[PDB]
C-alpha cells in the first residue's frame, strides 16, 4: 500500500459552479477567500491567455498555503506540468542561479505531439533472393527482389525487400533462427537474437534466447508524447550519437551542466511555432510553485524581474512565510516577506488566516480519518484543545504514537489515557523553549 | 550468491540487474580507458535492443506478474527523447537539428530564384549551415609536444 | 483558438514608439501614450542607432518604478527592426560561475555587433527517377555512376564522381524522390516522394509525407541570408570543429589574440564588400545590480571602435555601489556617469492611466463599463498602475464566471476584496507581529 | 591476541534498546542505564518506523552534553538491526565542494529507502578439466568438476569462440550463467597451483567448488534507491557508487525512478522498506538548506529523520537571528522534541560498571565510589576516560586489582577542563592570541 | 651524512623500569609530569583494543610538546604507523574538509604482510615454447654461479616478449610479482657486430636462485585509493592515461564498508595482521568549527586511530564563529572529550642542559664560560634563540682558525643577530618611518 504523506488528504479546493468555496470539501476546511482566490487562479491558468503572472502566498507558518498549492496542482489535473522549488535549488556548485531559474521557467512548459510506428517484425525462416530469369547484357543475373519469410505467435508471411537490404543482413548475423525488426520509416534492419525454440539443441551457448514475438508480424499503432521544452534543451545542447570523439569523449567524461546560450531558444522557439502552425503538435503551459521563496537572492530577485514581463514565461506561484526581514544579499534592507518592493509590485497576494478551533478540529478528524485512524470524542476534543494551546502541527503529529500506544495496550481507539501519556512523552517547541531558557547556563 | 542469511544486506546486487557480469566489471574496474571504451560501444549497441524490447513487448509479467528481467535498472531509454526512440520517430529527429558534426547556425528564410520568366519563391525556416569561410583564425606559433 | 509559444506579456502591446516623420511624439500611437520627452529622447537616440557611424555612445534611463523605462525600451527594440540585433541582458546575467565578470561583459559586447552576409548558390531542384551504381570488384575504390533527373518540362542525365556517391549513399536516396543538390558544398536535401513513382513499391522501407514535382527549369540559384555575430565567430574561431558551443556555452575566456584577430578579418571583410558590418543596440536592465569592477570595465570597454551602442536602466536613488560602501547617484560612480546621457521619466497622470488602462483591455480583449473604467483609474492612482494592470484579466474571468459579457463594478470590487495590495498586505500585516517569523 | 578490524569503542557496549514488549524500559538491560522516558519515546518512534506506514517524519532529541543522545541514537540502530537502511551523518558533511548542499541533502535522504526483489538465478560454477573442439561449424565438448560430481558439456559455437577468447585453461575454477553465457573466472584450484615455478601478474588460488553444479534457486536483492539514481545519472555510473564523483544528478531521473518503483509496488515486483536518516550535530545546518528540509518530509518516499542538538537558544548558522537549538521556528514545529535528564550518582556508578566489564577490568569498591565523586564533580566522559589509563598504570605496578591509589595517581597525572582552564590563566601571557 | 634537524636529537621518553621518568635521557630533560604521562599513551598504543581515544598537549610555545610527541614516536618503532599533519593542511581544492580528516584516520591504520621474496636472474640460453598451441614455456638462466631452468605460463612469456627479450639477454625476474625487466645483452655477443644500438652488461657474479623473507607495510588509505577509481592499467606503452589528469576525490562509504570486511575476512584467514598506528595534528586551533564537529562523530567511531592534538595559542576566537572564545581555540564540545596534559616552562638548569646537548649532537665544541653566557642568554628572550645562536658562533670560530666556543664569538653573534623582543621594540621607535 501506498504510504501515507503529510499532503495526502488534499484532493482539490472544493468549489461551486458559482465559484464558492464549500465549508469543507476535497479535504480543505476554512481558507474560502483564499479558496475562491485560488480557483480564480486555476481558471487564469487554464485560460491559455496569460504568461509571467505570479501570486504570493503571505501567511503565518502552518496555515495551510503549501496546502492550497497541491490543491491548484490536482485540480489542474495531470496533463499540464506542474513544477515545484524550494528556494535553495538556485545555489548550485555547477552553474549559476540565472540559468537554474530559467532552466526551472523552461521546465514548466511542455508540449504532446503525435507520431505513428510501423514495424515488421518475427522470427526469419527463409531468405530467397529471387531473381528475373534474364541477365542484361555484360552480366550473368539480374537480382529483382529478395524474399523474406517471418512468423509470429499468429502466423507466417512473405515479404518482398529490396535486394540493397542483403548488404546490411550480411553486415550483422542475419541467418535462420533468429528474431529481426525492420523499421518501415527507416529501412534499417536489427538481429535480436536466436528464438527460444532452439534453447535446447545445446547445453552451454554463449548467446541468451529472447521469447518469439507475440502478435501480427507487421505492427502499426499511433502514440502521443509529452516533452517539456526544458527537455529540448539538453538534448540539443548534447548530442547523444556514438560515430564521434566529442560525442563518446563527453559521454565519458563526468557530465557537468552547461549554460545554455539564448540562441538556442531562438531557434526552438522558431522551430516548434513552425509545427504548431503545421498543427502537428500541441502546446500546453504549465506551473511553477516556489515555496520558502524568502532564501532566494537579491540577484536572483532582480532576474525575477526581468523574467515575468516575458511573452513566454509560465505562471509562477510563490509561497513564503517571513515577516518584516532582512533580504538576503544585502546587509539590513529590510522589507515584507523578505522580498524586496519593487519586485513584490508584481505579484498578486493572497492573505492566508489562522485557523479556528472548531477548523483544527475537523482538521485533525480528516487526518485521523485518511490515516485509517479511530479516536473517540472525549479524545478528539482533548487533542483539539492540545493543539489550540500549542499549534496545528503538534496536534496532527501526535495521531500515529497514539494509535500505536494503544494497538500496543490491545485497544482499537485512542482513549484520553494515549493522548495524555504521549503528550507527556513528547514535547512541543514552546515548552522546549522554556526548558532551554531556564537552564541557559548549562548548553 | 552466499550469503549467512535470508535476508542480508549485500552490494554488487545491482551487477544482477544490469548486463554486468562479475567479471566483466572487474575488467572494466582494473583495466582502463580502453576498456570503458568498448564497453561504451557495447553499451551503445545493445540500447536500440533494450528500447523494443521495453517498449513493444508487454504481456502479462515475466514470471506470471511477479519477478524482474535482465536490464531493469536501466531506465535511461524510456525517455520519448532518447537517441533510440529518437531514430524510431522520424520526427523528433527534426526537433533534435543540432548535430555533432555540422555547424548549423539555426533557421532562415530561403529565396530560390528562377532562371525563365524571372520568378523568384519564397522558402520558410529551414536548417541553415554557417558559411564556410568564417573560419580564418590560426595560432600564432606551433610547437612539437615535448 | 491555437496557442502559440508567444503569449500575451506585459509589454505585449507596444509595438513600437509612436513617432511621426518629424520626429514628434503623438500623445497616443502604437501602444505608447504620455512621457512625451522621454519618447522624444528615444527617437533620437533610435536614429542615432539607424545612421550607425559613431560607436561607444551610452545612454541611461531614469525614473519612478512602473513609469516605462522598459516600456520605452522594449518600443525602441520593436521599432529598430527584426534584422538589426538587439540584446537584451538583466543586471545579474553576468555573475556566472564559468567566467569572469569581465569576459560576460565582452561576451556581451561582441554579441551585439552583427555581420550580414548574402550567400548565392547555384541548386538543382528535381525529381529521381533512376540511380545507376557502378561497384568495383577489387581494384582500388573507385566508384562510378550516372542519375537522371527530371522535371515536368525538361529531363537530364548526369554524371557522377567519387564524392558525391558517397553522399548519396549516406542519404539513402532511391527512385521516386524530390532533392536538392548543392553544386558548391555539395549536400543532398531530401523533399519527400512523388505520386506516380510510388504505384511500384515493395514492403513498407521508407513510411513519410508526400510532395509534388519542382516545376520549371531543372537548375536555379538559391539565395540565403545569415545574420552572424561577432561573439559566434570567436567562439567558431577559438577551437577547431567546435560548433556546439554556441548552443552549450562552454566557451570560457576565449583568448584575446582571436578577439583581435577576428576584428582584424572582419575590417577587411567589410573592405572587400563581400560581408556588411552593422552595430546593433546592448539593453542592461536593473544595472544597479553591476558590482564596480563591472563598471570600470565598461568605461574602458565602451572607448574602443566596436562597442555597441549600450543603454542603462535604473530606478534607485543615493544607494551605495555594490560591492563598494560609497554613496553615489543611482548606485553608479561618476565615471561611469559622466560618459553617457542621462533620460528621466515624470510620474503618470489620471488622463493618461485612463488610456493605459484602455490599450491594456483593448490587448486582452477585455470590455468594462466606464463607472468601472473610473474605478480601475482610481484603483491604480491610490495605487501602483501595474496592481491594475493586473486586477483586469482577474475581473474579466470574475465576469465569465457569472456567464456575463460586460464587467462591471461589483466585480471589480469583489476581485479587489478578493486579492491584496503591498499596502493593505502591509497593514493586515502588522496585526500578526507575533505569528510571522523574524521580525 | 587476534585484533580485527574493529574494537573498543565509546559507544560498542550498548546493544539494542533496552525495552519490554510493553515498551517499558528496564533500569539495566542491554548496556543502557536511565533515560526512561527518552528510552519510551525511542522505542515509540522505534515501532513507527518498523510499521513504515507514514513517510515524512522528524524527531529532535536535546539535552545537556554527556545525557547520551548520541548513545540513544546508537541503541535504536542496533535494536533496529540490519535490514533496515540507517544512514548516519553528522551535521558538517554536506559542505561539498562537488555538490551544493541540495544535492547532498538529497542523496542522503534517497540512501535511507530500501528496495526488496527477487530474482531467478541459474548458474553453473566449477573447475575445468578438459576442453576438447573439433576441425570440419566447429564442435566441442567442455567437462566441469567439483567436489560430488564430474560432468560433460556439448557446448556449441559461440562459446568455442568465447572460450578461444578468454583464453580458458585446466585447473582453471569457472562460472556460468547459462541464461546470457558470461565466463567469469575465479582462479585456479589449489591442487593446480604447483606445474608454474613463476606465476604471471594476477593468479588466485581457490579451493575446488562443492555440492551440486548447475545450481537453480531465488534470491533476494535489497537495494537503496541513491544507487538507483546514480546508475541512471550516466551512461557508466555505477563506478560513481565507489569513486564518489556523482555530482547534481537531473531532477527529471529522481521522478522517473519514483514513477517506476511506485509502478513496481502496484505490480507486486518489488516491495519498499522505510529507513533512518540520523544527523547528528544538526545544531551547525545552512538557513538555505534547514529551508530545504521543508519540503523535503512532504514526499511519497521520505526516511524517519533523527537529529542530536547540543544548542539552547543560539544564533542560527547563516543568519543573524537566535532561535532555540539554533533551528529556525519553521521547522522546530514539524519535529517532535524527545529531552533527556542529567544522570544521578547512582546512575554514575551503574554507568561506568558497563564499561568496567566492557574493557574486562576489575575495579574496587573504595574505587568506584572515587570514580563516582569525580564524574560527578566533572564531566562523565572524563571519569570513563580515567578508567583506561588506570588499568594501564596498574598493569605497569604488575597489579591485577586496581585501587584508590591507582585512581588518585591517573587523576593527578591528566587534567580535567577545569583544572586545565584554571592553570590557563595563571600563565596565560606566555601563551599566545590571549 | 643525515642531515640534522631541530628533531633529531631526541630518541625515546628515558623512562625506567618503574614507569618514573629520569632527568636525562634519550636526550629529554625536564618536564618530567608531561614526559612520565606519555608512557601511559605508549602503552595503550600497544594494548592494541582501545579506539578513538584522544589526547591534548597545552602549554605555551617552545616547550616541547612537539618534541614528546615525537618520542612517543619514536618509542613505537617503525612498525607502528605514524600520520603527522597540521591543521592547515585541511582546506584542499579537491575534496571537502572532512574528506581530508577521514583519509588521514585511515591513513593512521596500518597492515603486516610476511612473504617471501623470490629472485631468478641471469643469462637466457634458451626459450623454448611447449588446447596445443601454447601451454607453457621453457626458460634457461645461467650466471657465473650455475645454471637453472624455469617454466613459464602464457602471461610471463607475453611479459618477456613485450620487453623484446631474445636469446642471450641478462634478465630479472620476480617470482612473486611477475615482474620481467631486461638489464641489456650479455657482454660475450659483444663483438656479434661492430656498431649495435644496444647495450652490453657483464654476466652476473651472483646466484640465479635468490630467497628472501620480506615484510610490507600498507595502510587502509592505500587500499581506498587503489580502489575508488578504476586503476590507470598504465605502465607505459598507452596514450589513454595522457587523457584524464588524475584529481583526488571523495571516497565514499560503501566502498569503505567492503575495505573494513575484506580485511577482516582476510585477517581471519591469517594470511596479514593489523595495526592501530598514531595520528598527529600540529595547529589543530587552526581547524574551522565544521571540522572541529566532524571530529565529534570521528572520534566516537569503533574504527578510528588513536588521535594527539598540539596548540599553543591562549584564549582565542574559535575560526568559523569569529564571536565564541574557548580555551585554546577548542570548542568545549570537543575539548570534554579529549585527555589534557599540561606543559611546564624550563628553568635555567634546564636551558644550559638543553643548549649543552644541542650542542653536542649538532657537532660544536663548546667552553663552560660561553656555555653560561648562552644559558643568561636563552633566559633573557627564548630557548630557541639560544639553539639558532650555537650555529653561527662555530661558524665563525673555523674561520679565526679556532675550534671551540668562547665568549667573544657568542657575544659578536649576539650583536649581530636580534630576536623578536628587540626587533619589535626596533620597530616602535620609528613607526611612522615603516
Ligand atoms: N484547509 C486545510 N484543510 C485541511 N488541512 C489543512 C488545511 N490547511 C492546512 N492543513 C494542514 O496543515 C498542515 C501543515 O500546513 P502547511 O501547508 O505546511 O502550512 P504552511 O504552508 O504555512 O507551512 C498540513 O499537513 C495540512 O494537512
Ligand atoms: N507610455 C506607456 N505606454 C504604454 N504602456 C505603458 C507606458 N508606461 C508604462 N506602461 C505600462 O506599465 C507597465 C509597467 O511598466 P514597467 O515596464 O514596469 O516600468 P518600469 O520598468 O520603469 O518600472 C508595463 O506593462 C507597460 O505596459
Ligand atoms: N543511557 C545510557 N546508558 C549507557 N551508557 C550511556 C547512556 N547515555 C550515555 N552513555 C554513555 O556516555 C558516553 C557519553 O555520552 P554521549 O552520548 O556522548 O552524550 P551526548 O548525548 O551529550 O553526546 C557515551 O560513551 C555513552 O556510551
Ligand atoms: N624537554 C625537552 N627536551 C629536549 N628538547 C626539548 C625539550 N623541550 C623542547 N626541546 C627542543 O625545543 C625545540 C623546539 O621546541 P618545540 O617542541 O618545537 O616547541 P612547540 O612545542 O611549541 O612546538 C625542539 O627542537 C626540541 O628539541
Amino acid at each position: 500500500t501506498q504510504r501515507i504523506a503529510s499532503h495526502s488528504h488534499v484532493k482539490g479546493l472544493g468549489l461551486d459552479e458559482s465559484g464558492l468555496a464549500k465549508q469543507a470539501a476535497s479535504g480543505l476546511v476554512g481558507q474560502e477567500n483564499a479558496r475562491e482566490a485560488c480557483g480564480v487562479i486555476v481558471e487564469l491558468i487554464k485560460s491559455k491567455k496569460m504568461a509571467g503572472r505570479a501570486v504570493l502566498l503571505a501567511g503565518p507558518p502552518g496555515t495551510g498555503k503549501t496546502a492550497l498549492a497541491l490543491a491548484i496542482a490536482q485540480e489542474l489535473g495531470s496533463k499540464v506540468p506542474f513544477c515545484p522549488m524550494v528556494g535553495s535549488e538556485v545555489y548550485s556548485t555547477e552553474i549559476k542561479k540565472t540559468e537554474v531559474l530559467m532552466e526551472n521557467f523552461r521546465r514548466a512548459i511542455g508540449l504532446r505531439i503525435k507520431e505513428t510506428k510501423e514495424v515488421y517484425e518475427g522470427e526469419v525462416t527463409e531468405l530467397t533472393p529471387c531473381e528475373t530469369e534474364n541477365p542484361m547484357g555484360g552480366y550473368g543475373k539480374t537480382i529483382s527482389h529478395v524474399i523474406i519469410g517471418l512468423k509470429t505467435a499468429k502466423g507466417t508471411k512473405q515479404l518482398k525487400l529490396d535486394p540493397s537490404i542483403f548488404e546490411s543482413l550480411q553486415k550483422e548475423r542475419v541467418e535462420a533462427g533468429d528474431v529481426i525488426y525492420i523499421e518501415a520509416n527507416s529501412g534499417a534492419v536489427k538481429r535480436q537474437g536466436r528464438c527460444d525454440t532452439y534453447a535446447t539443441e545445446f547445453d552451454l551457448e554463449a548467446e541468451e534466447y529472447v521469447p518469439l514475438p507475440k502478435g501480427d508480424v507487421h505492427k502499426k499503432k499511433e502514440i502521443i508524447q509529452d516533452v517539456t521544452l526544458h527537455d529540448l534543451d539538453v538534448a540539443n545542447a548534447r548530442p547523444q550519437g556514438g560515430q564521434d570523439i566529442l560525442s563518446m569523449m563527453g559521454q565519458l567524461m563526468k557530465p557537468k551542466k552547461t549554460e545554455i546560450t539564448d540562441k538556442l531558444r531562438g531557434e526552438i522557439n522558431k522551430v516548434v511555432n513552425k509545427y504548431i502552425d503545421q498543427g502537428i503538435a500541441e502546446l500546453v503551459p504549465g506551473v511553477l510553485f516556489v515555496d520558502e521563496v524568502h532564501m532566494l537572492d537579491i540577484e536572483c530577485f532582480t532576474y525575477l524581474h526581468r523574467a515575468l514581463e516575458s511573452s513566454i514565461a509560465p505562471i509562477v506561484i510563490f509561497a513564503s512565510n517571513r515577516g518584516n526581514c532582512v533580504i538576503r544579499g544585502t546587509e539590513d534592507i529590510t522589507s515584507p516577506h523578505g522580498i524586496p518592493l519593487d519586485l513584490l509590485d508584481r505579484v498578486m497576494i493572497i492573505r492566508t488566516m489562522l485557523y479556528t478551533p472548531q477548523e483544527m478540529k475537523q482538521i485533525i478528524k480528516i487526518r485521523a480519518q485518511t490515516e485509517g485512524i479511530n479516536i473517540s470524542e472525549e479524545a478528539l476534543n482533548h487533542l483539539g484543545e492540545i493543539g489550540t494551546k500549542t499549534t496545528l502541527r503538534y496536534s496532527v503529529q501526535l495521531l500515529t504514537p497514539a494509535n500505536l500506544l494503544a494497538k500496543i495496550n490491545g485497544k482499537d481507539s485512542i482513549e484520553k489515557e494515549h493522548v495524555e501519556e504521549i503528550s507527556e512523552l513528547f514535547y512541543d517547541a514552546k515548552s522546549s523553549a522554556k526548558i532551554l531558557a531556564d537552564q541557559q547556563d548549562k548548553y | 550468491f552466499h550469503r549467512k542469511g535470508i535476508n542480508e544486506e549485500s552490494c554488487f546486487s545491482f551487477l544482477r540487474f544490469i548486463d554486468i557480469s562479475p567479471a566483466e566489471m572487474a575488467n572494466l574496474m582494473l583495466q582502463g580507458l580502453l576498456a570503458r571504451w568498448l564497453a561504451l560501444f557495447l553499451s551503445l549497441k545493445a540500447s536500440y535492443r533494450l528500447h523494443q524490447l521495453r517498449s513493444w513487448g508487454a504481456p502479462e509479467g515475466e514470471s506470471h506478474q511477479r519477478y524482474l528481467r535482465n536490464k531493469d535498472f536501466l531506465l535511461g531509454v524510456n525517455f520519448p527523447l532518447s537517441f533510440p526512440n529518437l531514430c524510431s520517430c522520424p520526427l523528433l529527429k527534426s526537433l533534435v537539428f543540432s548535430s555533432h558534426c555540422k555547424a548549423v547556425s539555426g533557421y532562415s528564410d530561403q529565396v530560390v530564384h528562377q532562371r525563365r520568366s524571372a520568378t523568384s519563391s519564397l522558402r520558410r525556416c529551414l536548417l541553415t549551415e554557417l558559411p564556410s569561410f568564417l573560419c580564418v583564425a590560426s595560432p600564432r606559433v606551433t610547437a612539437v609536444p615535448l | 483558438d491555437v496557442t502559440r509559444i508567444e503569449r500575451i506579456g506585459a509589454h505585449s502591446h507596444i509595438r513600437g514608439l509612436g513617432l511621426d516623420d518629424a520626429l514628434e511624439p503623438r500623445q497616443a500611437s502604437q501602444g505608447m501614450v504620455g512621457q512625451l520627452a522621454a519618447r522624444r529622447a528615444a527617437g533620437v537616440v533610435l536614429e542615432m542607432i539607424r545612421e550607425g557611424k559613431i560607436a561607444g555612445r551610452a545612454v541611461l534611463i531614469a525614473g519612478q518604478p512602473g513609469t516605462g523605462k522598459t516600456a520605452i525600451a522594449m518600443g525602441m527594440a520593436q521599432a529598430l527592426g527584426p534584422d538589426t540585433p538587439f540584446t537584451a541582458i538583466a543586471g545579474s546575467e553576468i555573475f556566472s560561475l564559468e567566467m569572469s565578470k569581465t569576459e560576460a561583459l565582452t561576451q556581451a559586447f561582441r554579441r551585439s555587433i552583427g555581420v550580414r552576409i548574402k550567400e548565392e548558390t547555384e541548386i538543382i531542384e528535381g525529381e529521381v527517377v533512376e540511380i545507376q551504381i557502378d561497384r568495383p570488384a577489387t581494384g582500388t575504390g573507385s566508384k562510378v555512376g550516372k542519375l537522371t533527373l527530371k522535371t515536368t518540362e525538361m529531363e537530364t542525365i548526369y554524371d557522377l564522381g567519387t564524392k558525391m556517391i558517397e553522399s548519396l549513399t549516406k542519404d539513402k536516396v532511391q527512385a521516386g524522390d524530390v532533392i536538392t543538390i548543392d553544386k558548391a558544398t555539395g549536400k543532398i536535401s531530401k523533399l519527400g516522394r512523388s505520386f506516380t513513382r510510388a504505384r511500384d513499391y515493395d514492403a513498407m522501407g521508407s513510411q513519410t509525407k508526400f510532395v509534388q514535382c519542382p516545376d520549371g527549369e531543372l537548375q536555379k540559384r538559391k539565395e540565403v541570408v545569415h545574420t552572424v555575430s561577432l561573439h559566434e565567430i570567436d567562439v567558431i574561431n577559438s577551437r577547431t570543429q567546435g560548433f556546439l558551443a554556441l548552443f552549450s556555452g562552454d566557451t570560457g575566456e576565449i583568448k584575446s589574440e582571436v578577439r583581435e584577430q577576428i576584428n582584424a578579418k572582419v575590417a577587411e571583410w567589410r573592405e572587400e564588400g563581400k560581408a556588411e558590418i552593422i552595430p546593433g543596440v546592448l539593453f542592461i536592465d536593473e544595472v544597479h545590480m553591476l558590482d564596480i569592477e563591472s563598471f570600470s570595465f565598461l568605461n574602458r570597454a565602451l572607448e574602443s571602435d566596436m562597442a555597441p551602442v549600450l543603454i542603462m536602466a535604473t530606478n534607485r536613488g543615493i544607494t551605495r555601489i555594490r560591492g563598494t560602501s560609497y554613496q553615489s547617484p543611482h548606485g553608479i560612480p561618476i565615471d561611469l556617469l559622466d560618459r553617457l546621457l542621462i533620460v528621466s521619466t515624470t510620474p503618470y497622470s489620471e488622463k493618461d492611466t485612463k488610456q493605459i488602462l484602455r490599450i491594456r483591455c483593448e490587448e486582452e480583449d477585455v470590455e468594462m463599463s466606464e463607472d468601472a473604467y473610473t474605478v480601475l483609474t482610481r484603483i491604480g492612482l491610490e495605487t501602483s498602475l501595474r496592481y491594475a494592470i493586473q486586477l483586469i484579466t482577474a475581473a474579466s474571468l470574475v465576469c465569465r464566471k457569472r456567464k456575463g459579457t460586460e464587467v462591471q463594478v461589483d466585480d471589480i470590487k469583489r476581485v479587489y476584496s478578493l486579492f491584496l495590495d503591498e499596502s493593505r498586505s502591509t497593514q493586515y500585516m502588522k496585526e500578526y507581529q507575533d505569528a510571522f517569523l523574524f521580525n
